[PDB]
């Protein structure tokens, strides 16, 4: 029932103070326990401290003297605020309750994280471009298409198909990070062909960190 | 009479009250009374009466009753939600209306809040509808509160 | 529990008690204290003595009670002697003065 | 401010058992029994799957157990499911009021088959060749064994210039999938009659080619 | 919440009694006022009475001698009757509401109204023909079709497509008063143009004053 949700951006250069948000969705602030918790890239996790609720508190004392968090129990938020940056942290973030009351202790339901890159090289747009199937593109009855996605800087970018229409043989393949220092994907679909003259598709790109939201439709060759 | 959104207020006192001869005058053309049907007033006894007074249109007697909404009851003259009294009320066409338009008959038509039961504003600062400041002039979203 | 001393509040060992008052249906049983005071004499005065609330003149007795007798009483059956708890002596109880 | 300890990855047949080991200092998880373990699958949230050295909360498969002997807990997984293969964490509340995780070990459930690599092959968009630019795309899926090489030609050659490559990751289906970029400019798109793009896989060798319109 | 809607016919000769109802959606009879307002074409507007509901009236001396207000509570209808029309009287009629209790006046929800000719030459049905794209009516990836109606009296004809299906690049064009005097009109939409081969599409034209309901398919050409 109850889900947590991040929020806040990530891109600032390095040496400042960056911030998050875990608004509460279910709704249960003020009687557990709420804490951080990093995850470098293709390692192992990390920890940093809790805040009550009416009280409070902050730990881990490696990351101690550079971490403050504070709570809104009206609103139910957390701030997180970590200073000086190093880009060493450039990691994703969890924000996982806690559990007492009841032992068991561990953590519990965690919230999807937000990957918070540390470097120069601000925000860039990204550039979409369509890529059309065609009689070879065909398997018989079934043909793919799809859309590449060109040069941006946030690095965790989201696509989805005429508005998350389409569950089916869609597959998004994994950024390629080029000699230019930009990432680059692509996203495909693979469906009965004969639906392709009929039918309509759109792939829809959400880049979170700009602002850039574009939504193009997917056609035919001639 | 007095105005709507100045009304009178009398209070009335120790005396002998036959509210019979109003009762049954006939001549009022709307008495309802609401804490206490009207033929038992002539037998019962209270600390104080107050009587209120002043003008309004036809159509809008309709909002001097404990619990409505309209520009009159919500700010020129509300009525407590638990009311006592009597409410009595008659056509007076020819007393008050003159040819030409008799503009000496204002009421109070915006407001920043209703008002709480049985209280009287009678200011004539300038309503600011927007978010700009008015400064004391009119002009869009800047209003002079009283019409007639 | 592994408990240690360099334990956050909370996970520190508390220690326990329940007290559960009970009352079955037997006849009475442990209760709270009763605060005396001194006894006074001859003064009329407003006495109870362990349940014998009364008002008199108190007095030194001469009687000899026996040893299981608290107070004694009179022919019409009134309260004119009684016994110290504390200190286990007879004293006689006479009304002060009406007229 | 230190960290734990934990294998790196483990291996097993579907049907077994096995077991995975988390080993700490006598004062973390030799002091304390207030552990448990995480099961993290790949670019995902963990899950919570066992509180106290052992108690699946309710939700969680009954083929997993947890256990202790001394400053050393381990997980037991029965019959080996080809879907759990996954990372798995162990945390626990070491002193100084803080707690710590351990260092993530890769389940493989030694997969059956040979997949045999899905190809295909994507010519430049033409709003990108009005753009000024050209990008063949070469993307692969549906192959087991991740042990895929791409080489870019013109018509035929070997080209060795704007060539960029992922390394294969895993799907959802435990198979694979990987792309491969060729930036070229728009005269070089227009320049060669054909191109192609072939990927080596186990000996077997699938090609795909492509021709400007 | 609360809407409004016009009925009868309109196209008796001159000099006789028209009638219209106004029966009301949301549920709201007996508190209000009625009234009927006119409107030439191209013309301000104008008034007549309105009805209370328990008591009633009638009003706009102009009109005065000629117009009857009637309500039917039950049902919740006001009649309006005119009598001995005079050719003059070819308007739009709305039948808005009016306001009081809390004083506002005015008037309020309106009711889209109810193009009233008066004259001779009496109903005829529109004749409809479709009108086929091609390949010089495509551009490129778009192309256009439509269909003609001709020759009707009722003057205010309506258009569908697909029973309402599409809204996107339908366009209903303004009707030309034939040298005849009978009116014909066109409507058009532009669509992308791969789906002529394998999409459908229907033109349903509704002629209230007649009864003729008629839905054409349109198809590519041969
Ligand atoms: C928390 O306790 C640990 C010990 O369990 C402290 O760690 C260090 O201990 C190791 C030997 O086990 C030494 O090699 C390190 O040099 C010690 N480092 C420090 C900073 O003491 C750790 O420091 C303690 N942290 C807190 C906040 O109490």
């Amino acid at each position: 029932q109850v889900q947590l949700q991040e929020s806040g951006p990530g891109l600032v250069k390095p040496s400042e103070t960056l911030s998050l948000t875990c608004t509460v969705s279910g709704g249960s602030i003020s009687s557990y326990y709420w804490s951080w918790i990093r995850q470098p890239p293709g390692k192992g996790l990390e920890w940093i401290g809790y805040i009550y609720y009416s009280g409070s508190t902050n730990y881990n004392p490696s990351l101690k003297s550079r971490v403050t968090i504070s709570v809104d129990t009206s609103k139910k938020q957390f701030s997180l605020k970590l200073s000086s940056v190093t880009a060493a942290d450039t990691a994703v973030y969890y924000c996982a309750r806690l559990e007492r009351d009841w032992p068991l202790d561990a953590f519990d339901i965690w919230g999807q994280g937000t990957m918070v890159t540390v470097s120069s090289a601000s925000t860039k747009g990204p550039s979409v471009f369509p890529l059309a199937p065609s009689s070879k593109s065909t398997s018989g009855g079934t043909a793919a298409l799809g859309c590449l996605v060109k040069d941006y800087f946030p690095e965790p970018v989201t696509v989805s198909w005429n508005s998350g229409a389409l569950t089916s043989g869609v597959h998004t393949f994994p950024a390629v990070l080029q000699s230019s220092g930009l990432y680059s994907l692509s996203s495909v679909v693979t469906v009965p062909s004969s639906s392709l003259g009929t039918q309509t598709y759109i792939c829809n790109v959400n880049h979170k960190p700009s602002n850039t939201k574009v939504d193009k439709k997917v056609e035919p060759k001639s | 009479f007095a105005s709507v959104y100045a009304w009178n207020r009398k209070r009335i006192s120790n005396c002998v009250a036959d509210y019979s001869v109003l009762y049954n005058s006939a001549s009022f053309s709307t008495f309802k009374c609401y804490g206490v049907s009207p033929t038992k007033l002539n037998d019962l006894c209270f600390t104080n009466v107050y009587a209120d007074s002043f003008v309004i249109r036809g159509d809008e007697v309709r909002q001097i009753a404990p619990g409505q909404t309209g520009k009159i009851a919500d700010y020129n003259y509300k009525l407590p939600d638990d009311f006592t009294g009597c409410v009595i009320a008659w056509n007076s066409n020819n007393l008050d209306s003159k040819v030409g338009g008799n503009y000496n008959y204002l009421y109070r038509l915006f407001r920043k809040s209703n008002l709480k039961p049985f209280e009287r504003d009678i200011s004539t600062e300038i309503y600011q509808a927007g978010s700009t400041p008015c400064n004391g002039v009119e002009g869009f979203n800047c209003y002079f509160p009283l019409q007639s | 529990y592994g408990f240690q001393p360099t334990n956050g509040v909370g996970y520190q060992p508390y220690r326990v008690v329940v007290l559960s008052f009970e009352l079955l249906h037997a006849p009475a049983t442990v209760c709270g204290p009763k605060k005396s005071t001194n006894l006074v004499k001859n003064k009329c005065v407003n006495f109870n003595f362990n349940g014998l609330t009364g008002t008199g003149v108190l007095t030194e007795s001469n009687k000899k009670f026996l040893p299981f007798q608290q107070f004694g009483r009179d022919i019409a059956d009134t309260t004119d002697a009684v016994r110290d708890p504390q200190t286990l002596e007879i004293l006689d109880i006479t009304p002060c003065s009406f007229g | 401010q230190s960290a734990l300890t934990q294998p790196a990855s483990v291996s097993g047949s579907p049907g077994q058992s096995i077991t995975i080991s988390c080993t700490g200092t006598s004062s973390d998880v030799g002091g304390y029994n207030y552990v448990s373990w995480y099961q993290q699958h790949p670019g995902k949230a963990p899950k919570f799957m066992i509180y106290d050295v052992s108690k699946r909360p309710s939700g969680v498969s009954n083929r997993f157990s947890g256990s202790k002997s001394g400053n050393t807990a381990s997980l037991t997984i029965s019959g080996l499911q080809a879907e759990d293969e996954a990372d798995y964490y162990c945390s626990s509340y070491t002193s100084n009021n803080t707690f710590a995780f351990g260092g993530g070990t890769k389940l493989t459930v030694l997969g059956q088959p040979k997949a045999a690599p899905s190809v295909t092959l994507f010519p430049p968009s033409s709003e990108e060749l009005q753009a000024n630019k050209a990008t063949l795309v070469c993307l692969i899926s549906d192959f087991y064994p991740g042990a895929v090489t791409v080489a870019w030609k013109a018509d035929s050659s070997p080209v060795k210039a704007g060539v960029e490559t992922t390394t294969p990751s895993k799907q959802s289906n435990n198979k694979y999938a990987a792309s491969s970029y060729l930036s070229l400019t728009p005269e070089q798109w227009k320049s060669h009659r054909s191109y192609s793009c072939q990927v080596t896989h186990e000996g077997s060798t699938v090609e795909k080619t492509v021709a400007p319109t």
